[PDB]
């Protein structure tokens, strides 16, 4: 899939270091050297960014490399805004009282929006829900976070008239610091 | 219900 | 974009150099939106020094020396700007004295608010006139005077045409903050708005 | 809406009841604008005397009086608006002395500018503390107060949404002027900005 | 005062560290070396300790130093938990919740209270009040820490109903990162 | 009142 393509691999500890160039070889891709030979293709960062001290052809995130490989298509980084390095205001917790469920999110997309969301303070939990239950132990939800009009949770949101928004208002929040206004991004106005 | 369920996949 | 949000939730401020009024008008405003104001005897090294557009003197250590304009600016915009992203949120150096657009009569365009009440107080220290409106002839029986300078931002928009259609001068902000800064009228020509 | 067209060109003006400072900001304001400053002892009558929002006295004879609330707002949006089509345009009538918001707090929303900074000044004089955000709960750490009411002018927009989901008073603007007109706190359920 | 003593300065920035060598001589005492000279009889370290690489005499705090200057005595080390380094569970903000208000506690003491209590989340305002002020900006308080039965504050935390505590129910706070129950510190049981 | 003041030094 990857034939013809070649990879720095820069930020992470010795062990997922490893790991991220062998997924890489598996799809033909080539792995380059520190002081390195020539400028990569491709250089794979954390999802947050880290130092990129070469010049090199694309910085694109594991998430980036596993979604490629996941639906074995070679997307265009530009395409989401998770396939490149996020915008993040360290230290700031904006989102600390919320509770966010994720609809229409899958697989790698939906693992790294939820390590935005508790990294932002909030908490994510699987089901979406209106009231607490201490015997099953969920908590009501605050937030819908959606790409589409429509599904179960879509609906929910209606009924309960919570606010059902798009995976842009996390992505700004995370950017500023600051809690974005969910009225600016509903996904009602899509 | 006043419970919605996963994604299931 | 902040619904709910306090915009200086968990910052401090010194305000200097200002009037008893606006003193109370500004630390009023920070508090509106959950800033905090700390004593001349405080314990503690304050977030933020807010001061006049030209400065003043600020001697306790502060995280950054800012302008009303850029309090201001803030607040309207429920976004915290960057100070160092304009010119006109920090104090601005002025040749003290110098009058260098004595006879010119400057009209804005893309500026609004805070930033334009700014830049107004700029032009009329230099010793020009500014004008809402942009026109190219005087009327004595409309009282409206023809503006000799368009100032702006970007390419586009009504004024901005004008000027190019009656052939004035459209210059960046820039032109005007270097005549302050040099006590002499800036050329023209490094500055027109169609380079960039 | 009026590209380079004088705003105020043909119409003059009295400025009294304001300290130097704001009666030289005033007068500016309107020359900006085209408008034109008559003299105490002038021959004629005026076309406005702009005023406080309180109001003062106004002993030479004036086409209207108007507030520099209504001024501000005017240059503002390059509109002629009329001064009856809100009441803080002209001088608002305030039973001086009396503190019926002593323990409220007030956000507003579709407030802005002038007009909010007008209505701020109603409330503090009342004896309100008006917030910029609109919070359900205090928060020590974070530095922001709950806000208790609501003011605003139609239904719709994220603090309305929050004062409904949280079930607080959102009433109009008529509310806080008719408090600060009678000095008692009037009734909220009068208000409600759901009715209208 | 401190003729005869000789002190090793750690973990500071250049500026601090200097700072601190400069009050240590005024008041006659000796500043020691890297890979040092001799064991120094002192060594004065940050609140919360530092690394200390050689073996020397007392480890003591900056809050120490001031102190015996404040009150022109050398208090011994062990008379003061603040004389030494503070247990502090790192990371731990069990207080974010609480407004405190200290009684009896001046100058070095006072300044080095309230540093551990914002550092576990609780916010610390000069006035002890009962009921949030939005137009003077005051918070209801939470806490009232003191040393003594006595004193205006003592007596509102009691008509107000609010628990009035000792010292060391802050610093087993910090050093547990677990909020301590009140209750066993009670100011009315010492 | 229903607040006390400081410790004032």
């Amino acid at each position: 899939l990857f034939s013809q393509k070649s990879f720095l691999v820069l930020g992470f500890s010795n062990e997922n270091e490893s790991n991220i160039a062998n997924i890489i070889k598996e799809n033909a891709g080539k792995i380059m050297s520190l002081l390195s030979r020539t400028v990569a293709d491709y250089a794979v960062v954390p999802l947050l960014g880290c130092e990129v001290e070469a010049t090199v052809g694309e910085v694109v995130t594991n998430t980036w490399l596993v979604t490629c490989i996941d639906y074995q298509t070679l997307f265009d980084p530009k395409s989401n805004p998770l396939f490149t390095p996020v915008p993040v205001m360290t230290g700031m917790t904006p989102l600390e009282d919320c509770v966010i469920s994720f609809s229409q999110c899958a697989g790698a997309e939906k693992e790294s929006l939820t390590f935005l969301a508790n990294l932002l303070g909030a908490s994510v939990q699987e089901y979406f829900v209106r009231k607490s239950n201490a015997k099953k132990g969920m908590f009501a939800s605050t937030h819908l976070i959606l790409k589409e009009r429509g599904g179960s949770k879509y609906e929910a949101a209606k009924k309960w008239n919570l606010p059902a928004v798009t995976i842009a208002w996390l992505l700004e929040t995370a950017r500023t610091g600051k809690r974005a206004d969910e009225s600016h991004f509903l996904i009602e106005n899509s | 219900s006043d419970l919605v369920a996963p994604s299931p996949d």
